[PDB]
RNA sequence: UCUGGUUGAUCCUGCCAGUUCAUAUGCUUGUCUCAGCCAUGCGUCUAAGUAUAAGCAAUUUAUACAGUGAAACUGCGAAGCUCAUUAAAUCAGUUAUCGUUUAUUUGAUAGUUACAUGGUAUAACUGUGGUAAUUCUAGAGCUAAUACAUGCAAUCUCGACCCUUUGGAAGAGAUGUAUUUAUUAGGAUGAUUCAUAAUAACUUUUCGAAUCGCAUGGCCUUGUGCUGGCGAUGGUUCAUUCAAAUUUCUGCCCUAUCAACUUUCGAUGGUAGGAUAGUGGCCUACCAUGGUUUCAACGGGUAACGGAGAGGGAGCCUGAGAAACGGCUACCACAUCCAAGGAAGGCAGCAGGCAAUUACCCAAUCCUAAUUCAGGGAGGUAGUAUAAAUAACGAUACAGGGCCCAUUCGGGUCUUGUAAUUGGAAUGAGUACAAUGUAAAUACCUUAACGAGGAACAAUUGGAGGGCAAGUCUGGUGCCAG
């Protein structure tokens, strides 16, 4: 919840670590017609296949829970990501600053309190 | 700054033993 | 030419087998069937056929791979009293009731 | 039951589908771009203006908010991988400064006629809806799919294709065999 | 909301004409992809409780039976729908049960004729019959239990002799459990009349293996003599666990145009009694007149879906747990069959319309049972707005017109037209061999062979213009006009 998808985007670039690409080819939902997964998406089916492998079976998905995961996350896509590059987060409107902001109890709120930082 | 600030933050929202790990070297152990 | 390669070898003393994940190269082919796969995964282990007992096997998107789950009991009778009824069924091991 | 599902429309009808200009302008890019029908166009100019939309509304933020560099580096970073914003002009008022005709040229159709896979914009159609180009080493039959940089560069003919090292199709096999018998 | 007229030309006010995830209706595609009425139909079996099936099979596995096993007697468990509506009285959190019951799980726990008693017993079963007739039935004759009843030469202390100094040992003594009452003593908690022990009695005085399967060991006193291994089913009490029942405090609507409410067949409290599984006006006999409230009692409204019954009320029965979607009695109605003598029902249902709810399974997650295996309409499986194609690339022949602007006259521009012939390639819908997929199967994915020139493998919808006859009509100033 507190995650929102850009300040990563920062992260990445001011990480100075490698991001694990994938192929170019890999990439595709279905033969183009459902465009190459967005960045989220790659992650999300792999918690499935690191999930998948340790319990030695699959997962069904259930046809109600199929109700709300798969078009609206594909819906989403030809809505918002275009190549595979999500642009739904940019219409929305969210509290950006309040998940940067320094809102834990380790605030500053007197002047010593400040004050301690710069030592 | 506000990069920094805000990764405290989800440190903050964020006898050393993990269950899975413990899971997992059984596993291991099994392999 | 097919290959086939096993990781995550996981050996089950207690249900007395070793399970793994079976990863299928197939260029230029539909896929192998699980009495084939069967086949050669007994041969490398020096196991009898009733004693292999392999799953799930789905073809990654754009063909030549597949990705399943494999089972090798340390004997035949172990592979009957251990494996489900439908699966000894699906190789003869047992009759539809 | 359970939860109902979210969906949106990826396009929207002009204000006036008949100007002249409009109708024309439809003609051109069609032509040029051998699109189907309007239905293309009008998703195209429906995404172009939501991103214009955001990106003016950045331009409304003052310099130096953490809304505008946060929101506006990353459209720009986006519109960069996508191929359509060039690298040496990485600012949200050339941003604004876009034009459909970058996006249609962005259609996989666009770069298998370009790169000479294709001797015209129709003939990359049937290529590509009849599998015979492949982004790497995936087959790809969608003409609207956005190419990226990295994707641009690696657009060949497929293995399974004739033409790009399989066996003769249907139609020279069976001349072929013709021919002998 | 805009656009054009109304002037010789403008401004203003008027007039005229054109300018929808709303509803019906029409054509096409849906070859792929994708998403109040109706007479309308309709339980349970392990090696382990009982076999004399005149059941089955085997033969040495049975001279008491011994495998399997119908029936019957025992044991265990049976605990979705439809209507109404209710403000912290539902529900959520939390406290207490030293105020209670609790199948089952788990840990402990009972030295106080017998080489095994009776029918005080019958089912299944054999046989005789009545009835229009039922999960309707009477007579006669059998036979069993983990069903029903009955019921059976030990140990521990004080210990002289201080004999021997571990030690033996005279003698004295002592010795279930359950209920109720009375009495005495009184490790645990903060706290107890709590726990436990003892005495005197009481009780329609409880219980303290007459059970089953597999194995046949150790001894000798050769008798089938003594002594025995692993389990199952039973049983008293306590604790634990599963639960249940009350109970402490807290918890967002408007409210006084809702100010008194209660004792209205208990309202507040005490004593005693009745009943509960137990506390308690919960109820009963006497006694006091109390209890809430302007710090909002009581009453009213509500987007408080934001508790009740199985034809209708009354009553009973089982079990650890239900006032039982079970059964029984009477009453009130509905309604069926009949030989009109009686019998039986809860369908007074369910599902539909103003019409196919079916077929395949306990595998997967789980559970009930004499339980590994049986079952579960719990559950699962199947049935019935979104991206593509209808085509792409050449060669040749034959002809000079093709297009744009302009009310007007005309002006502007150049590779064009085919309603011509012809070539080799590509592949999709279809026709489909397989595997995979799965409880099995469908579907998905992958994948052999075949599959295009009218590519007849023959998508539509709407609009604007033509032109043609020995053709027809109507009006005219011929050969015209409509």
């Amino acid at each position: 919840k507190s995650r929102m998808q850009a300040m990563e985007e920062y992260i990445r670039e001011s990480s100075d670590q490698p991001d694990w690409s994938a192929s170019i080819g890999a990439d595709i939902v279905n033969h183009g017609r459902g465009g190459i997964k967005s960045l989220r998406d790659t992650e999300k089916e792999r918690r499935v296949t690191s999930f998948e492998e340790d319990n030695f079976t699959r997962l069904n998905i259930t046809n109600k829970a199929e109700k709300r995961k798969q078009k609206q996350r594909e819906r989403n896509a030809r809505m918002n990501v275009i190549g595979g590059e999500d642009f739904g987060i940019f219409s929305s409107k969210r509290k950006l600053e309040d998940s940067t902001s320094r809102r834990g109890a380790k605030k500053t709120r007197s002047a010593w309190d400040r004050a301690q930082r710069r030592l | 700054r506000l990069a920094k600030q805000y990764l405290e933050n989800l440190k903050s929202e964020a006898n050393n033993f993990d269950a899975g790990d413990l899971d997992k070297d059984i596993i291991a152990s099994r392999l | 030419a097919v290959t086939i390669r096993t990781r995550k070898v996981i050996s089950n003393p207690l249900l007395a087998r070793k399970q793994f994940v079976v990863d299928v190269l197939h260029p230029n082919r539909a896929n192998v069937s699980k009495d084939e796969l069967r086949e050669k995964l007994a041969e490398v282990y020096k196991a009898e056929k009733d004693a292999v007992s392999v799953f799930g096997f789905r073809t990654q998107f754009g063909g030549g791979k597949s990705v399943g789950f494999g089972l090798v009991y340390n004997s035949v009778a172990e592979a009957k009293k251990f494996e489900p009824t439908y699966r000894l069924v699906r190789y003869g091991l047992a009759e539809k009731v | 039951p359970r939860a109902p599902r979210t969906y949106s429309k990826t396009y929207s009808t002009p204000k006036r589908p008949y100007e002249s200009s409009r109708l024309d302008a439809e003609l051109k890019l069609a032509g040029e771009f051998g699109l189907k029908n309007k239905k293309e166009i009008y998703r195209i100019s429906f995404q172009l203006s939501k991103i214009r939309r955001a990106a003016r509304d950045l331009l409304t933020r003052d310099e130096k908010d953490p809304k505008r560099l946060f929101e506006g580096n990353a459209l720009i970073r986006r519109l960069v991988r996508v191929g359509v914003l060039s690298e040496d002009k990485k600012k949200l008022d050339y941003v604004l400064a876009l034009k459909v005709e970058d996006f249609l040229e962005r259609r996989l159709q666009t770069q298998v006629y370009k790169l000479g896979l294709a001797k015209s914009v129709h003939h990359a159609r049937v290529l590509i809806t009849q599998r015979h180009i492949a982004v790497g080493k995936q087959i790809v039959n969608i003409p609207s799919f956005m190419v990226r940089l990295d994707s641009e560069k690696h657009i060949d003919f497929a293995p399974t294709s004739p033409f790009g090292g399989a066996r003769p199709g249907r139609v020279a096999r069976r001349n072929a065999a013709r021919k002998a018998e």
